[PDB]
């Protein structure tokens, strides 16, 4: 996530009315409930995407020193 | 035309989906930082198939 893109959109985002307004504008396909489903979705894809990139360069690093420690001997 | 139950649907995948992803979310010293590295590949593993699971909830609901 880039916070410069992503403080816009949580501006943009807590000015939300309630889910009942939400509802009641587009009764036939309720667009904006589904758009606020992906926004949260990106975010905590998002995050879990960054765990990953920091839990795999530890895992790198850990196969690097093994091997290290295997030349070593 | 009422999109009254598809929401709901798709509320209980998504959010059966995101539970499932959220259970997922958590010489001798040769031979024990091996050990060491095979713990790491395993976690590793374990939290890429969570991050992976989450995908996909996305596309579900991108869909």
């Amino acid at each position: 996530r880039d916070m410069a893109v992503w403080g816009r959109v949580r501006s943009c985002y807590k000015a939300a009315p309630a889910a009942k307004k939400l509802d009641a504008e587009m009764p036939n396909t309720l667009f904006g409930s589904v758009a606020l489903m992906y926004i949260k979705q990106v975010r905590r894809v998002a995050r879990k995407a960054v765990l990953q990139r920091e839990l795999a360069a530890k895992l790198a690093k850990a196969q690097q020193d093994l091997a290290d420690k295997q030349a070593a001997l | 035309t009422s999109a009254a139950e598809a929401v709901e649907e798709l509320k209980a995948k998504v959010a059966e989906l995101r539970e499932q992803a959220a259970a997922e979310a958590a010489q001798a010293a040769i031979e024990k930082l091996t050990a060491a590295a095979e713990a790491a590949t395993e976690a590793d593993a374990r939290a890429q198939a969570a991050v992976a699971l989450e995908k996909q909830a996305l596309d579900e609901v991108v869909a």
